[PDB]
């Protein structure tokens, strides 16, 4: 009840427990996942995953599998905004590669362009 | 219609026989490599080549949802025969 | 199984530590990284004695939040077996009772008539117990010809064997000595300790979410539910064994009301269609194919819902993203709000009564783990 | 509505209460327990002799992970993954690759019996039903190497029989 | 900025509770080490009690200190107790190898791990 | 070489190390302990038994989902014994009974049984066999024992030259040989001064050192770190447990270092003393 | 197959010794049946 | 059942339920098996002509919630009607 | 639209609006958020100081009286600076009703420890403090339940992944059971189901 | 009465005076309470509903079938607790104006 608060940064850590073999040795990674080229649809934009990157996965020797001592490899953290992503990151202390945001640049296109006389853009087709 | 390879056992139906430089097979040594002694692709010159005299045919499997579904296939090609993806049995023109 | 730290005053008690959290098996977390259709069975087996009113919570859960109602014969036959998994859990929470306050025998009786009732789980779906079989979008690929006769024979068999099992016990001169002093129960502590159903029955307040909020066509049978007067163990044993014979009439009233509409939904965006039009569509096979693969997109926001299981109230909690994943899900137990009472409950009686305690609230530690 | 229990009182009348004192000091009703006991005595008991009698199912058992082949035909899983992108605990691993001939087809069809719950849902799922929970429910395996199937054990387990699974899917290919 | 801290001012009743709690562990070894039939020097124990106190010296934010102090204690109450048997008490140890050092050359043999 | 006997990873359940150990023995103590650090290091370990599948059963889960492999063996054919070694990176030889038998001396197991392993392995291309014996088996006296064990180094040197003959001292730990005599008492008291080695430095350094190559052809002898008199630690015994022939003898007879073999040095590993692991061991005296 | 017994004693198997051959008059399996009779014997129905 | 009448009265008169009428061993009602196969029911759709899936799409039904507040009045109503006590049900309650 | 898609009652999203209206205006100190969804079940979205006061109100005052509690979890969102949200969950035995008392918070400030008026959130609360972390001061007792003893991290956080990080084995060298970093024995995989196109047009957020 | 069928609760023998000294405490507490806000109005003019229903009426089964909170006692116990509210609730001043907003990108759902 207006107590003690004073403004500087977070350690958290020392307290969410993962061994620091994990902290300091793997790299975080954030992105706006790309549109999934063969589909055309950005849905699946929007948002800011958090991946690690990848490690060893050998072979399972007795049945072909791709086992793994990664128990970090199969998390995704999506979020809104590269802000609260970097925020978060820093916050709970590894490393953090930032890769930016890129939308489809807007063109200038017409069917009657298609059309054309003596320009070259021309539908040669249909 | 199994081969011996040089290391002299039982292949498979898929490539996948071994090595002399293996563990693998000595990790067989007891009990025996079973496998299905009745091949896929030699059950193929087992069906004949049925004729039909249409063009645009059809092919469902024997029994009515019984089976893979409704597959439509055409006979352009002159001489290659009309291959169902489900099936693997095949049909012919007659004009 | 759970771990009892007592603390007791000769032959007596002071207090007791339930240890529990041996049957831990992260649950929810698991529902977290999969899909609706893939993650039902997790919903059916928290819970394990009573098995497809789990299933009838969670197609529930996503049939409120997904604003379809499922046609009328599967809310009719989704009653029917919610009254055999009725039956089936207060019968067994009778009998584990019964074998672990002593009492050999009428655990066998009545689990002979309980395999009778596994071999109908059989015939309409073929597992033994963990059957899923109740979609969310009503229940899939409804019963073989010839099961509902059957149904009437258990009816009629099983009327004439629970009335013989209040002819073995229920004045027993020493099992109503064993049981009747322990177990008060005051209003307060049954509103402010969160119990659930068959405490609350017990001990005073007419209280029914199947009567107060139907929430099926539970709304349109002749039933009345039995409450408790001294708020009491032997009441409690009493108010159960009525509750099955309750179960009974609601079986009688359900066969005899029955309409023959149809099993799933004919909206085929959510429930998967048959074969017939699955081996000759096109959409029909579209639909079987990304419903399948990825799961259907289910709208966000946050539900709660909570249904009668016969422990209590079955409450489930789902927190959707716009996805096929749910973001969050969370059980509410009635086996964790009736573990939870356990001091205030037995402050003042020895450890075989404790034992007693433990039974007279029906456990299966499954569920009290969430 | 309710019906509720406990709602009386013991009677003071001169008879009722000498009743409840001759079972108190005659011990009666613990003897009409015993007497329903011998009655259930008297009965034959319900057994069934297990190695011999076997007792009784339906005709959608899930069971035993076989496969199916066509009518003189070849494997009928075209290798699809819809098992494995169902499968609730990921015990199907498929990899597919094409043959010599052309049709699609696998490599790797392996499905672990320990992960398996045994849903139906790879059953429901498969459009050519190439998987099918087979009848028989008896593996008893001594070591646990053995428990983990490949796509050869499988195919040779449906070529011990398909008869049955045949029969059974024939009676109830109607339902689903 | 509003934050309402657990218990802390400054980091003076960190210290204090801090070496409060440290003088608990002290006197809760040997208790232990005797309760639980264990086959471990008390010099030992102690020794990583207090390496496992100066892993950890290096943060200030004592919102941090105060959630810290209240896991140790949680621990020590479960350990003054027999709630925790003799698998965990012996799992804060690393008497199975975990050999893995940080040379260069030595993870350059057993390959990738950078 | 081929793939699959290549390291994979990290350690530990079923990554795949490299070696792929075939084991004679390993149902009594020290091969046991053997099977674990490579069960811990992740080695396909094949080990023959000859008895009741129930003791292998029992030793049967120390490693991961079937890496370790079950087969038979026995002391008389080697098509058996080849077909056991078939295939093997490694092999290592530990066997032995301390009484003999009715149907075997101390000679031809120490005699008999490497000559046909040695002769199928090295027309079969093992690398790396290693050979236990006895410490100080001489071709001197008191022990058929030690005479046969002898007879045996000199066979396993001779030929197959460039196996790891090794040799630890007389071992103790959870199940001990001697300081299960010395709790299986009645009394005796003599001299010998003797240095105890526990079984885990011991094992860490089998492993270590089949795990490392170009470390080959030399024999070994692990040493106890103490040195001294047996009575002392036997009256040590007492002490810390609170109560007041051919074993005994082969325990008084010989107990010395051999200046001429590398031992524990040359592997790197800290040596767990007699003190430590002997408070820990002695167990099961009055409450 | 017997009619008077109640349903769980209808249909019972006899073995016989060494179908496949390993002494099998006494320590009887299970799945010693042909498929046909697997059917049938689990009461899947109600004709041979 | 199955059994002589000197012990079937010696049942009855340690239970005098008619235990020989209906007795937990099933004999003519079970179900009659290899029943006539069946021809299932299609509901409110495949209706054709008619059926605009622009209609039932309650999928698609799904509003954001409405939101009551941020960041003289005739009011203190009770969120539903107070709820009505029950009744006995005359059907042999207690008392 | 009536065939199979269930209906409503506006009566009841009338009466729940009134009653959100009514006790939002009524304790304004802390009300932020009264929400009614479509199917009329109520949701109260308060700061984290109004705990204790919010639900004195609430248990009690005769036009709400909901004794009846239910689950607190606090549903895990990144993305926030308050990452944490606690979630009441009351059942009115009188008037048949529902009402999700959400509450926010972070990670390290508590809320205030409703067990002062619920006796039934005494192991909800320990619940919450073992999964999440999240700190109850003014609590009689504090512990790991639902957890094992020597295990931390606190798991139902999204931090923590699915797979734990130690993993049991037994073995003879110290004739005990041990933990080990995880070695799996199969990846666990991860599909990636989250297909585009927009399936619902009404809960688009505005782009940037 | 005659043994309710609630349990851990004995009926009462004077229910009419007991609960009207009982709502007239909640007036007088109430006159504690400031005026301005409407949290005075809304209980004040329920607790005069409520007094006259129980003024107008002194009979018994007719004044439950009346007044709601079947069957009688509960609404005894329900008004001590509506007066621990008035007690908790001298303080902690509910109508006073807000503490400050959350970051106001918290509340909105779909993420
Ligand atoms: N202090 C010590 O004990 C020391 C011992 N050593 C040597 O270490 C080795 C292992 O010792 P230890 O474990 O104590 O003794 P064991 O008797 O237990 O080890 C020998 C193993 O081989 C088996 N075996 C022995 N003879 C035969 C046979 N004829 N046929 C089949 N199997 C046989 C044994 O029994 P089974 O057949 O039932 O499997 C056992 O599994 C011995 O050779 C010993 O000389 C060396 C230095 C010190
Ligand atoms: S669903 Fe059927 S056909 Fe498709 S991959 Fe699986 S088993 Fe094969
Ligand atoms: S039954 Fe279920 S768990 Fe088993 S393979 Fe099929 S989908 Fe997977
Ligand atoms: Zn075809």
């Amino acid at each position: 009840t207006q107590l003690i608060t004073v403004d500087e940064k977070l350690d958290i850590t020392t307290l969410t427990g993962v061994p620091e073999e994990h902290i300091k040795t793997r790299k975080a990674r954030i992105f706006v996942p790309a549109r999934n080229n063969m589909q055309s649809g950005v849905n699946n934009t929007k948002k800011w995953k958090m991946e690690f990157d990848t490690r060893e996965r050998w072979e399972n020797p007795l049945m072909g599998w791709a086992s793994t001592a990664d128990p970090l490899s199969n998390l995704v953290l999506t979020f809104s905004t590269k802000e609260d992503a970097i925020a978060f990151a820093e916050k709970n202390g590894w490393s953090y590669d930032v890769e930016e945001r890129k939308v489809p640049k807007p063109k200038s296109k017409s069917y009657g362009a298609n059309f054309s006389w003596n320009k070259r853009t021309r539908v040669s087709t249909k | 219609g199994v081969r011996t390879s040089p290391t002299g056992e039982k292949v498979t139906h898929t490539g996948q026989v071994y090595d002399d430089e293996d563990y693998r097979r000595v990790r067989f040594v007891g009990r025996q490599k079973e496998v299905n002694e009745n091949f896929a692709i030699d059950l193929i010159a087992e069906q004949p080549v049925s004729q039909v005299g249409s063009r645009v045919i059809s092919c469902d499997g024997g029994g009515g949802a019984l089976g893979h579904p409704r597959v439509y296939i055409n006979l352009d090609k002159e001489t290659k025969t009309g291959t169902c993806g489900y099936c693997g049995l095949q049909f012919r023109q007659q004009h | 199984v759970l771990r009892l730290v007592m603390e007791l005053s000769g032959e007596m008690v002071r207090k007791c530590d339930p240890h529990i959290g041996l049957l831990h098996r992260g649950t929810e977390k698991l529902i977290e990284y999969k899909t609706y259709l893939q993650a039902l069975p997790y919903f059916d087996r928290l819970d394990y004695v009573s098995m497809m009113c789990n299933e009838q919570a969670y197609s529930l859960a996503v049939e409120k939040l997904l604003n379809i109602q499922p046609p009328p014969r599967a809310q009719w036959i989704r009653v029917l077996f919610g009254e055999i998994t009725r039956l089936l859990n207060h019968i067994m929470a009778v009998t584990t009772h019964a074998l672990d306050i002593g009492a050999m025998t009428p655990f066998f009786w009545m689990f002979e008539e309980r395999e009778k009732m596994f071999e109908f789980y059989e015939r309409v779906s073929g597992a033994r117990m963990h059957a899923a079989y109740v979609r969310p979008g009503g229940v899939h690929q409804d019963l073989p010809l010839g099961l509902m006769d059957d149904i009437y024979e258990f009816s009629k068999n099983f009327s004439l064997r629970i009335d013989e099992l209040e002819e073995m016990l229920t004045n027993n001169r020493i099992w109503r000595n064993r049981t009747v002093d322990i177990g008060v129960v005051t209003a307060e502590d049954a509103l402010n300790y969160g119990f659930s159903g068959v405490m609350l029955r017990g001990s005073g307040i007419q209280w029914d979410l199947r009567k107060t909020q139907p929430y099926d066509v539970y709304d349109q049978v002749e039933f009345d539910v039995p409450i408790g007067s001294r708020g009491d163990c032997y009441d409690r044993y009493l108010c159960r064994v009525e509750e099955m014979r309750q179960s009974i009439r609601i079986i009688s009233q359900c066969l005899n009301k029955m309409p023959p509409g149809e099993i799933k939904v004919d909206d085929a965006k959510v429930s998967p269609p048959k074969r017939a039009e699955m081996k000759t569509s096109m959409e029909s096979l579209i639909h079987h194919f990304k419903l399948y693969t990825e799961g259907y997109q289910v709208p966000p926001g946050a539900t709660y819902t909570a249904i009668e299981a016969p422990k209590g109230e079955f409450g489930v909690y789902l927190v959707s993203d716009g996805s096929s994943r749910p973001y969050r899900c969370k059980i509410k137990a009635p086996g964790f709000a009736h573990l939870a009472g356990l001091d205030k409950m037995s402050k003042g009686h020895m450890l075989a009564d404790v034992v007693a305690i433990i039974g007279t609230q029906d456990i299966v530690f499954g569920e009290v783990d969430r | 509505t309710y019906k509720y229990v406990n709602l009386r009182e013991p009677s003071m009348d001169m008879k009722s209460v000498t009743d409840r004192a001759a079972q108190t000091l005659l011990w009666t009703e613990l003897i009409r327990g015993l007497g329903m006991t011998l009655s259930y005595l008297f009965r034959e008991p319900a057994t069934i002799n297990y190695p011999f009698e076997k007792g009784p199912l339906s005709p959608r058992f899930r069971g035993e992970h076989a496969l199916r082949r066509y009518p003189s035909g070849e494997e009928r899983c075209i290798a699809c993954k819809l098992c494995e992108a169902v499968c609730p605990a990921q015990a199907i691993t498929i990899e597919a690759e094409p043959r010599a001939d052309g049709s699609r087809r696998t490599t790797r069809y392996d499905i672990d019996m320990t992960k398996c719950i045994y849903c139906g849902f790879c059953q429901e799922a498969c459009p050519v039903d190439a998987i099918v929970e087979g009848p028989n429910f008896e593996f008893s395996t001594e070591t646990h190497e053995e428990l983990l199937y490949n796509k050869e054990k499988l195919l040779n387990n449906g070529d011990k029989w398909e008869a049955e699974i045949a029969a059974n899917i024939q009676a109830d290919y109607l339902y689903r | 900025t509003s934050v309402k801290p657990i218990f802390s001012r400054d980091m003076n009743e960190a210290k204090r509770r801090v070496r409060e709690l440290y003088r608990a562990w002290y006197r809760e070894v040997p208790n232990t080490v005797h309760l639980f039939q264990l086959d471990i020097s008390v010099k030992q124990g102690r020794d990583k009690v207090r390496e496992m106190f100066k892993k950890n010296a290096h943060v200030t934010d004592p919102r941090v200190v105060d959630l810290l102090v209240i896991k140790g204690k949680m621990e020590l109450e479960e350990t003054i107790n027999v709630w925790k048997q003799r698998t965990h008490v012996m799992r804060f140890f690393h008497e199975t190898e975990a050999p893995r050092p940080k040379d260069f050359l030595s993870k350059f043999y057993v390959g990738h791990d950078p | 070489l081929h793939h699959a006997v290549i390291p994979h990873g990290k350690g530990g359940r079923s990554s795949v190390s490299g070696i792929v150990a075939t084991v004679f023995g390993a149902t009594g103590f020290l091969g046991r302990y053997l099977v674990n650090h490579l069960g811990r290091m992740g080695s396909q370990v094949i080990v023959p038994y000859r008895c009741e599948p129930y003791d292998t059963m029992h030793l049967r889960p120390m490693g991961d989902l079937g890496q370790i492999i079950f087969m038979d063996w026995n002391g008389r054919d080697k098509d058996s014994i080849r077909r056991a070694v078939e295939h093997s990176n490694v092999v290592i030889n530990l066997v032995g009974r301390e009484w003999e038998t009715k149907n075997f001396d101390f000679e031809d197991v120490f005699v008999k049984i490497p000559q046909a392993i040695a002769q199928v392995s090295k027309e079969a291309g093992v690398e790396k066999f290693i050979h236990i014996s006895h410490l100080n088996a001489d071709i001197k006296s008191s022990s058929k024992y030690l005479r046969n064990k002898a007879v045996g180094e000199k066979e396993v040197r001779e030929t197959f030259p460039e196996a790891t003959i090794i040799k630890p001292a007389d071992i103790f730990g959870r199940e001990d040989r001697f300081l299960n005599y010395f709790a299986n008492i009645r009394s005796l008291g003599k001299k010998t001064v003797k240095q105890p080695v526990y079984i885990v430095d011991v094992t860490k350094g089998i492993i270590n050192a089949i795990k490392d190559p170009d470390a080959r052809g030399k024999t070994f002898a692990f040493v106890g770190p103490n040195r001294y008199l047996l009575f002392d630690l036997v009256q040590y015994v007492f002490a810390v447990a609170h109560r007041p022939r051919d074993k005994v003898e082969r325990i008084h007879t010989t107990d010395r270092t051999l200046p001429h073999l590398p031992g524990l040095e040359d592997l790197g590993v800290q040596a767990t003393p007699l003190e430590l692991k002997a408070i820990e061991v002695l167990r099961r005296h009055r409450t | 197959e017997d009619n008077k017994q109640f349903f769980g004693r209808h249909r019972w198997v006899i073995y016989t010794t060494e179908m496949n051959g390993k002494n099998t008059f006494w320590d009887v399996d299970g799945s010693m049946v042909p498929p046909e009779w697997h059917r049938w014997l689990h009461c899947m129905t109600d004709d041979p | 059942a199955s059994a002589t009448r000197l012990i079937q009265g010696l049942r009855n008169w340690a239970s005098g339920r008619d235990l020989q009428a209906k007795l937990q061993l099933r004999y003519q009602e079970i179900s009659k098996r290899t029943q006539p196969p069946p021809k299932l029911p299609v509901g409110p759709s495949h209706r054709l002509s008619n059926n605009y899936y622009c209609a039932r799409d309650g999928r698609r039904e799904a509003m954001p919630p409405s939101i009551v507040m941020s960041s003289s009045e005739k009011k203190a109503v009770s969120p539903a009607p107070p709820i009505k006590r029950w009744e006995l049900s005359q059907d042999e309650p207690y008392l | 639209t009536r065939p199979t898609v269930r209906p409503r009652n506006d009566v009841a999203h009338k009466q729940l609006s009134a009653f959100g209206e009514y006790v939002a205006e009524i304790l304004p100190k802390y009300v932020q958020q009264v929400q009614v969804s479509c199917f009329s079940e109520l949701e109260i979205c308060i700061h984290p100081d109004g705990v204790i006061p919010v639900l004195t109100f609430l248990r009690d005052h005769s036009n709400a009286q909901f004794k009846s509690l239910a689950d607190l979890t606090a549903v895990d969102i990144p993305t926030r600076q308050n990452r944490f949200e606690i979630v009441y969950n009351l059942l009115s035995l009188r008037f048949n009703s529902r009402i999700r008392v959400k509450t926010y918070t972070d990670e390290l400030t508590p809320v205030e420890s409703s067990v002062s008026v619920y006796k039934a959130a005494n192991w909800y609360e320990r619940e919450i403090w073992d999964m999440f972390g999240v700190f109850f001061a003014n609590h009689p007792d504090l512990r790991r339940i639902l957890t094992d003893y020597g295990f931390e991290g606190h798991p139902f956080r999204k931090d923590f992944p699915l797979s734990g990080y130690v993993e049991l084995r037994y073995d003879d060298e110290v004739k005990r059971v041990v933990a080990e970093p995880v070695e799996l024995a199969q990846e666990f995989r991860k599909f990636d189901l989250n297909s585009p196109w927009e399936a619902f047009p009404a809960y688009r957020q505005p782009p940037e | 009465k005659k043994t309710t069928g609630l349990v851990g609760l004995a009926v009462c023998e004077t229910p009419h005076e007991r609960l009207k000294i009982l709502y007239t405490k909640i007036l007088d507490v109430l006159g504690h309470i400031p005026k301005n806000a409407a949290y005075r109005k809304y209980t004040e003019q329920i607790t005069n509903e409520k007094l006259s229903i129980v003024k107008a009426e002194p009979d018994v089964k007719k004044l439950e079938e009346q007044l709601q909170g079947g069957q009688i006692e509960e609404v005894i116990l329900q008004a001590e607790n509506e007066l621990s509210l008035a007690r908790k609730m001298i303080q902690w001043k509910p109508w006073e104006p807000l503490v400050e907003e959350p970051p106001a990108s918290q509340w909105k759902w779909p993420i």
